Protein backbone atom coordinates (compact mmCIF):
# COMPACT_ATOMS: atom_id res chain seq x y z
CA UNK A 1 0.00 0.00 0.00
CA UNK A 2 2.52 2.41 1.32
CA UNK A 3 6.20 2.56 -0.04
CA UNK A 4 8.03 4.76 1.95
CA UNK A 5 7.19 7.63 4.32
CA UNK A 6 8.64 11.33 5.07
CA UNK A 7 9.50 11.80 8.97
CA UNK A 8 10.58 15.15 9.80
CA UNK A 9 12.83 16.40 12.65
CA UNK A 10 9.87 18.06 14.41
CA UNK A 11 8.77 15.25 16.08
CA UNK A 12 11.88 13.82 17.22
CA UNK A 13 12.93 17.02 18.38
CA UNK A 14 9.86 16.30 20.39
CA UNK A 15 11.14 13.24 21.86
CA UNK A 16 14.23 15.45 22.56
CA UNK A 17 11.29 17.48 24.75
CA UNK A 18 9.64 13.79 25.98
CA UNK A 19 13.56 13.61 27.22
CA UNK A 20 13.52 17.09 28.63
CA UNK A 21 10.15 16.81 30.15
CA UNK A 22 10.54 14.24 32.73
CA UNK A 23 11.69 16.03 35.86
CA UNK A 24 14.89 13.55 37.01
CA UNK A 25 12.39 11.07 38.62
CA UNK A 26 13.89 7.84 37.31
CA UNK A 27 11.57 5.87 35.14
CA UNK A 28 12.42 6.88 32.00
CA UNK A 29 10.83 4.63 30.59
CA UNK A 30 8.76 3.87 26.32
CA UNK A 31 6.94 7.05 26.29
CA UNK A 32 4.17 6.85 23.92
CA UNK A 33 3.39 9.44 21.68
CA UNK A 34 0.58 10.51 19.39
CA UNK A 35 2.19 10.53 15.77
CA UNK A 36 0.46 12.89 13.58
CA UNK A 37 0.90 13.15 9.32
CA UNK A 38 -0.80 12.97 6.17
CA UNK A 39 -2.20 9.97 5.22
CA UNK A 40 -4.55 11.02 2.43
CA UNK A 41 -1.65 10.49 -0.79
CA UNK A 42 0.26 7.19 -0.81
CA UNK A 43 3.06 8.47 0.76
CA UNK A 44 3.23 9.42 4.30
CA UNK A 45 4.17 13.02 5.39
CA UNK A 46 4.91 13.59 9.04
CA UNK A 47 4.58 17.43 9.78
CA UNK A 48 4.41 17.63 13.85
CA UNK A 49 2.81 15.06 17.27
CA UNK A 50 1.82 15.15 20.68
CA UNK A 51 2.00 12.80 23.27
CA UNK A 52 -0.28 11.60 26.06
CA UNK A 53 0.72 9.88 29.86
CA UNK A 54 1.69 6.44 29.10
CA UNK A 55 2.61 3.87 31.78
CA UNK A 56 3.38 0.41 32.17
CA UNK A 57 4.23 -2.02 35.21
CA UNK A 58 7.47 -3.23 36.57
CA UNK A 59 6.72 -6.61 36.13
CA UNK A 60 3.52 -7.53 33.84
CA UNK A 61 3.98 -6.49 30.17
CA UNK A 62 0.61 -6.51 29.44
CA UNK A 63 -0.18 -3.15 31.48
CA UNK A 64 -0.52 -0.19 28.98
CA UNK A 65 -2.22 3.18 30.13
CA UNK A 66 -3.65 5.28 26.93
CA UNK A 67 -6.58 7.90 27.62
CA UNK A 68 -8.88 8.86 24.93
CA UNK A 69 -10.21 12.17 26.13
CA UNK A 70 -7.38 13.77 25.88
CA UNK A 71 -6.54 12.19 22.20
CA UNK A 72 -9.43 13.35 21.36
CA UNK A 73 -9.18 17.16 22.87
CA UNK A 74 -5.59 17.45 22.17
CA UNK A 75 -6.70 15.96 18.17
CA UNK A 76 -9.46 18.17 18.57
CA UNK A 77 -7.98 21.57 19.20
CA UNK A 78 -5.17 20.40 16.92
CA UNK A 79 -7.68 20.07 14.34
CA UNK A 80 -9.60 23.23 15.01
CA UNK A 81 -5.89 25.21 14.53
CA UNK A 82 -4.82 23.01 11.59
CA UNK A 83 -7.58 20.30 9.95
CA UNK A 84 -4.51 19.44 7.00
CA UNK A 85 -3.34 17.36 9.35
CA UNK A 86 -5.26 14.41 11.22
CA UNK A 87 -4.03 11.29 13.46
CA UNK A 88 -2.44 8.59 11.90
CA UNK A 89 -0.54 6.17 14.20
CA UNK A 90 1.65 6.66 16.95
CA UNK A 91 5.66 5.78 18.39
CA UNK A 92 7.52 4.51 21.47
CA UNK A 93 11.06 5.47 22.10
CA UNK A 94 11.57 2.17 23.54
CA UNK A 95 14.89 0.55 21.87
CA UNK A 96 13.28 -3.04 21.90
CA UNK A 97 9.42 -4.55 20.76
CA UNK A 98 7.76 -5.79 23.40
CA UNK A 99 4.78 -8.14 23.20
CA UNK A 100 2.41 -5.70 24.76
CA UNK A 101 2.85 -3.51 21.43
CA UNK A 102 0.08 -5.35 20.11
CA UNK A 103 -2.43 -4.41 22.28
CA UNK A 104 -1.41 -0.92 22.62
CA UNK A 105 -1.51 -0.18 18.40
CA UNK A 106 -4.79 -2.72 18.79
CA UNK A 107 -6.48 0.95 20.19
CA UNK A 108 -5.83 2.89 17.39
CA UNK A 109 -6.07 0.15 15.08
CA UNK A 110 -9.73 0.08 16.43
CA UNK A 111 -10.39 3.74 16.30
CA UNK A 112 -8.03 4.87 14.56
CA UNK A 113 -7.43 3.54 10.89
CA UNK A 114 -4.05 1.58 9.75
CA UNK A 115 -1.54 2.95 11.99
CA UNK A 116 2.53 2.53 11.33
CA UNK A 117 5.04 2.13 14.02
CA UNK A 118 8.19 4.03 14.94
CA UNK A 119 11.23 2.77 16.95
CA UNK A 120 14.04 4.84 18.05
CA UNK A 121 16.69 4.86 20.30
CA UNK A 122 16.88 6.31 24.20
CA UNK A 123 20.71 7.32 23.18
CA UNK A 124 21.32 9.22 19.92
CA UNK A 125 24.46 6.23 19.94
CA UNK A 126 23.64 4.73 17.04
CA UNK A 127 25.15 5.36 13.70
CA UNK A 128 22.24 4.14 11.44
CA UNK A 129 18.88 5.74 10.51
CA UNK A 130 17.13 6.27 14.05
CA UNK A 131 13.98 5.78 12.31
CA UNK A 132 11.95 2.78 10.92
CA UNK A 133 8.62 2.36 9.54
CA UNK A 134 6.66 -0.67 10.70
CA UNK A 135 3.09 -0.53 9.02
CA UNK A 136 0.57 -2.84 11.08
CA UNK A 137 -0.45 -5.46 8.77
CA UNK A 138 -1.90 -9.27 9.33
CA UNK A 139 0.38 -11.06 6.74
CA UNK A 140 -0.35 -14.78 6.16
CA UNK A 141 2.09 -17.16 6.42
CA UNK A 142 3.30 -20.27 4.66
CA UNK A 143 4.50 -23.05 7.86
CA UNK A 144 0.70 -22.64 8.96
CA UNK A 145 1.34 -20.33 11.92
CA UNK A 146 -2.51 -18.10 12.80
CA UNK A 147 -2.61 -14.83 11.62
CA UNK A 148 -1.46 -12.41 13.81
CA UNK A 149 -0.09 -8.65 13.84
CA UNK A 150 3.12 -8.15 11.78
CA UNK A 151 5.68 -5.06 11.61
CA UNK A 152 7.08 -4.95 8.25
CA UNK A 153 9.71 -2.57 7.54
CA UNK A 154 8.84 0.75 5.27
CA UNK A 155 11.66 2.50 4.36
CA UNK A 156 12.12 6.23 5.55
CA UNK A 157 13.63 9.29 4.82
CA UNK A 158 14.58 12.65 7.28
CA UNK A 159 13.69 15.58 5.11
CA UNK A 160 12.06 19.45 5.98
CA UNK A 161 10.24 21.18 3.19
CA UNK A 162 10.55 25.06 3.59
CA UNK A 163 11.79 26.19 7.39
CA UNK A 164 13.06 23.61 9.25
CA UNK A 165 16.30 23.28 6.99
CA UNK A 166 16.69 27.01 7.91
CA UNK A 167 16.56 27.05 11.35
CA UNK A 168 18.76 23.30 11.78
CA UNK A 169 21.29 25.26 9.45
CA UNK A 170 21.32 27.97 11.56
CA UNK A 171 21.53 26.47 15.33
CA UNK A 172 24.04 23.89 13.92
CA UNK A 173 26.28 26.48 12.07
CA UNK A 174 28.59 23.21 12.19
CA UNK A 175 27.57 20.73 9.53
CA UNK A 176 28.53 21.33 5.82
CA UNK A 177 26.03 21.09 2.88
CA UNK A 178 26.30 18.74 -0.55
CA UNK A 179 30.09 20.86 -1.41
CA UNK A 180 30.81 18.32 -3.82
CA UNK A 181 34.24 17.25 -4.13
CA UNK A 182 37.39 16.54 -1.94
CA UNK A 183 36.37 16.21 1.38
CA UNK A 184 32.59 15.38 1.69
CA UNK A 185 33.10 12.66 -0.82
CA UNK A 186 36.69 11.52 1.41
CA UNK A 187 34.96 11.50 4.35
CA UNK A 188 32.11 8.80 3.34
CA UNK A 189 34.71 7.09 1.50
CA UNK A 190 37.26 6.63 5.07
CA UNK A 191 33.78 6.29 7.03
CA UNK A 192 31.64 4.36 5.27
CA UNK A 193 33.85 1.40 6.11
CA UNK A 194 32.55 1.76 9.66
CA UNK A 195 28.78 2.74 8.94
CA UNK A 196 29.12 -1.10 7.39
CA UNK A 197 30.89 -2.64 9.75
CA UNK A 198 28.99 -1.24 12.87
CA UNK A 199 26.09 -2.70 11.30
CA UNK A 200 26.98 -5.90 10.00
CA UNK A 201 29.72 -6.23 12.73
CA UNK A 202 26.68 -5.92 15.23
CA UNK A 203 24.08 -7.95 13.67
CA UNK A 204 26.00 -11.13 12.43
CA UNK A 205 27.06 -11.53 16.42
CA UNK A 206 23.89 -12.24 18.02
CA UNK A 207 22.60 -13.68 14.52
CA UNK A 208 25.31 -16.29 14.76
CA UNK A 209 24.19 -16.35 18.65
CA UNK A 210 20.73 -17.16 18.16
CA UNK A 211 21.21 -19.71 15.01
CA UNK A 212 22.79 -22.26 17.56
CA UNK A 213 20.74 -20.90 20.63
CA UNK A 214 17.86 -19.55 19.33
CA UNK A 215 13.91 -20.98 19.66
CA UNK A 216 10.77 -19.67 19.18
CA UNK A 217 10.57 -19.62 15.36
CA UNK A 218 12.39 -16.52 14.31
CA UNK A 219 11.11 -17.04 10.93
CA UNK A 220 14.35 -19.11 9.87
CA UNK A 221 12.40 -19.33 6.25
CA UNK A 222 13.61 -15.77 5.34
CA UNK A 223 17.31 -17.16 6.37
CA UNK A 224 17.70 -19.48 3.59
CA UNK A 225 17.02 -16.31 1.10
CA UNK A 226 19.37 -14.43 3.30
CA UNK A 227 22.23 -17.06 2.95
CA UNK A 228 20.85 -17.45 -1.08
CA UNK A 229 21.39 -13.23 -1.92
CA UNK A 230 24.76 -14.10 0.15
CA UNK A 231 25.48 -16.52 -2.07
CA UNK A 232 24.68 -14.81 -5.27
CA UNK A 233 27.92 -13.05 -5.70
CA UNK A 234 30.49 -16.88 -5.44
CA UNK A 235 33.38 -14.46 -5.52
CA UNK A 236 33.56 -13.90 -9.72
CA UNK A 237 36.60 -14.90 -10.81
CA UNK A 238 36.51 -11.18 -12.62
CA UNK A 239 37.51 -12.29 -15.87
CA UNK A 240 34.86 -10.84 -18.43
CA UNK A 241 35.07 -7.29 -16.10
CA UNK A 242 38.76 -6.75 -17.05
CA UNK A 243 37.85 -5.07 -20.33
CA UNK A 244 35.70 -3.08 -17.79
CA UNK A 245 38.77 -2.38 -15.30
CA UNK A 246 39.83 -1.31 -19.28
CA UNK A 247 37.26 1.10 -19.95
CA UNK A 248 37.01 2.61 -16.15
CA UNK A 249 40.84 2.68 -16.28
CA UNK A 250 40.73 4.58 -19.82
CA UNK A 251 38.59 7.44 -18.09
CA UNK A 252 40.73 7.73 -15.16
CA UNK A 253 43.78 8.28 -18.33
CA UNK A 254 41.11 10.86 -19.31
CA UNK A 255 41.21 12.47 -15.78
CA UNK A 256 44.96 12.19 -16.00
CA UNK A 257 44.97 13.89 -18.77
CA UNK A 258 42.33 17.05 -17.46
CA UNK A 259 44.24 17.29 -14.68
CA UNK A 260 47.50 17.45 -15.96
CA UNK A 261 46.91 19.36 -19.54
CA UNK A 262 44.54 21.89 -17.00
CA UNK A 263 47.07 22.31 -14.36
CA UNK A 264 49.77 22.88 -16.96
CA UNK A 265 46.98 25.85 -17.86
CA UNK A 266 46.78 27.01 -14.22
CA UNK A 267 50.45 27.08 -14.45
CA UNK A 268 50.91 30.37 -17.15
CA UNK A 269 49.62 33.04 -14.73
CA UNK A 270 51.73 32.12 -11.44
CA UNK A 271 54.70 31.05 -13.56
CA UNK A 272 54.73 34.52 -15.68
CA UNK A 273 53.11 36.80 -13.01
CA UNK A 274 56.69 35.34 -10.21
CA UNK A 275 58.51 36.55 -13.01
CA UNK A 276 57.26 39.85 -14.34
CA UNK A 277 56.34 41.02 -10.80
CA UNK A 278 59.07 40.16 -8.77
CA UNK A 279 61.68 41.36 -11.82
CA UNK A 280 60.01 44.67 -12.16
CA UNK A 281 58.95 45.46 -8.65
CA UNK A 282 63.00 44.81 -8.00
CA UNK A 283 63.93 47.00 -10.52
CA UNK A 284 61.63 49.89 -9.99
CA UNK A 285 61.84 49.55 -6.00
CA UNK A 286 65.02 51.41 -6.04
CA UNK B 1 31.39 -0.09 -50.50
CA UNK B 2 33.35 -0.86 -47.29
CA UNK B 3 36.15 1.12 -48.55
CA UNK B 4 32.95 3.46 -49.14
CA UNK B 5 32.22 3.35 -44.93
CA UNK B 6 28.60 2.90 -45.45
CA UNK B 7 28.39 0.16 -42.94
CA UNK B 8 30.91 -2.18 -40.62
CA UNK B 9 32.42 -4.85 -42.14
CA UNK B 10 35.33 -6.64 -43.91
CA UNK B 11 35.89 -9.02 -45.95
CA UNK B 12 38.54 -12.06 -46.59
CA UNK B 13 40.07 -14.59 -49.17
CA UNK B 14 42.26 -16.83 -47.14
CA UNK B 15 39.42 -17.96 -44.94
CA UNK B 16 36.33 -15.79 -46.03
CA UNK B 17 35.14 -14.77 -42.64
CA UNK B 18 33.20 -11.74 -41.89
CA UNK B 19 33.40 -9.46 -38.91
CA UNK B 20 31.41 -6.33 -38.04
CA UNK B 21 32.46 -3.97 -35.42
CA UNK B 22 32.01 -0.71 -34.15
CA UNK B 23 33.38 1.88 -31.90
CA UNK B 24 30.63 4.22 -30.28
CA UNK B 25 32.73 6.20 -27.79
CA UNK B 26 34.21 8.54 -30.78
CA UNK B 27 33.72 12.05 -29.12
CA UNK B 28 36.49 11.23 -26.39
CA UNK B 29 39.62 11.04 -28.60
CA UNK B 30 38.76 14.10 -30.21
CA UNK B 31 38.02 16.36 -27.71
CA UNK B 32 41.20 14.84 -25.71
CA UNK B 33 43.34 15.39 -28.61
CA UNK B 34 42.07 18.87 -29.33
CA UNK B 35 42.66 20.40 -25.70
CA UNK B 36 46.19 19.00 -26.62
CA UNK B 37 46.94 20.72 -29.82
CA UNK B 38 45.37 23.94 -28.48
CA UNK B 39 47.63 23.34 -25.05
CA UNK B 40 50.69 22.88 -26.76
CA UNK B 41 49.87 26.17 -28.46
CA UNK B 42 49.62 27.54 -24.91
CA UNK B 43 53.03 25.97 -23.38
CA UNK B 44 54.83 27.14 -26.35
CA UNK B 45 53.39 30.65 -25.99
CA UNK B 46 54.59 30.33 -22.40
CA UNK B 47 57.85 29.60 -23.37
CA UNK B 48 57.71 33.00 -25.49
CA UNK B 49 56.84 34.97 -23.48
CA UNK B 50 59.65 33.48 -20.26
CA UNK B 51 61.94 33.25 -22.80
CA UNK B 52 61.34 37.11 -24.27
CA UNK B 53 61.72 37.97 -20.77
CA UNK B 54 64.43 36.43 -19.39
CA UNK B 55 66.83 36.01 -22.57
CA UNK C 1 12.12 53.09 18.02
CA UNK C 2 10.21 56.46 19.99
CA UNK C 3 8.16 54.08 22.80
CA UNK C 4 9.16 50.99 21.28
CA UNK C 5 12.13 49.21 21.58
CA UNK C 6 13.67 45.89 21.30
CA UNK C 7 15.96 43.30 23.07
CA UNK C 8 18.63 40.40 22.81
CA UNK C 9 18.67 36.79 21.60
CA UNK C 10 20.75 34.49 22.27
CA UNK C 11 20.39 30.42 21.95
CA UNK C 12 21.20 27.34 24.05
CA UNK C 13 21.94 23.45 22.86
CA UNK C 14 23.20 20.88 24.88
CA UNK C 15 24.79 17.82 24.14
CA UNK C 16 21.42 15.41 23.47
CA UNK C 17 20.09 17.88 20.77
CA UNK C 18 23.66 18.39 19.28
CA UNK C 19 24.38 14.58 18.85
CA UNK C 20 20.62 13.60 18.50
CA UNK C 21 19.79 16.85 15.53
CA UNK C 22 23.70 16.76 14.59
CA UNK C 23 23.26 13.13 13.85
CA UNK C 24 19.93 12.98 12.84
CA UNK C 25 21.10 15.74 9.85
CA UNK C 26 24.15 14.09 8.41
CA UNK C 27 21.53 10.56 8.54
CA UNK C 28 19.09 13.37 6.32
CA UNK C 29 22.09 13.72 3.73
CA UNK C 30 23.30 10.01 4.25
CA UNK C 31 21.92 6.89 3.00
CA UNK C 32 20.12 3.95 5.28
CA UNK C 33 22.66 1.36 5.08
CA UNK C 34 25.06 4.16 3.27
CA UNK C 35 26.37 1.85 1.03
CA UNK C 36 23.83 1.77 -1.54
CA UNK C 37 23.82 5.11 -3.47
CA UNK C 38 27.51 4.52 -3.64
CA UNK C 39 27.77 1.91 -6.17
CA UNK C 40 24.80 4.16 -8.42
CA UNK C 41 27.61 6.91 -8.77
CA UNK C 42 30.68 4.31 -9.18
CA UNK C 43 28.86 2.88 -11.93
CA UNK C 44 27.15 6.50 -13.58
CA UNK C 45 30.52 7.65 -14.15
CA UNK C 46 30.56 5.28 -17.05
CA UNK C 47 26.72 5.83 -18.25
CA UNK C 48 25.66 9.19 -17.13
CA UNK C 49 29.11 11.41 -16.22
CA UNK C 50 30.82 10.21 -19.57
CA UNK C 51 28.22 13.01 -20.84
CA UNK C 52 29.27 15.42 -18.31
CA UNK C 53 32.66 14.56 -19.00
CA UNK C 54 32.54 15.42 -22.70
CA UNK C 55 30.06 18.29 -22.30
CA UNK C 56 32.96 19.62 -19.39
CA UNK C 57 35.93 19.09 -21.85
Amino acid sequence: AVQKVVVHPLVLLSVVDHFNRIGKVGNQKRVVGVLLGSWQKKVLDVSNSFAVPFDEDDKDDSVWFLDHDYLENMYGMFKKVNARERIVGWYHTGPKLHKNDIAINELMKRYCPNSVLVIIDVKPKDLGLPTEAYISVEEVHDDGTPTSKTFEHVTSEIGAEEAEEVGVEHLLRDIKDTTVGTLSQRITNQVHGLKGLNSKLLDIRSYLEKVATGKLPINHQIIYQLQDVFNLLPDVSLQEFVKAFYLKTNDQMVVVYLASLIRSVVALHNLINNKIANRDAEKKEG
Amino acid sequence: MILDKKFHGILDQGEGVLIIFDEPPVDKTYEAALETIQNMSKVVDSLYNKAKKLT
Amino acid sequence: NRHYYSITINYRKNELEQKMLLNLHKKSWMEGLTLQDYSEHCKHNESVVKEMLELAK
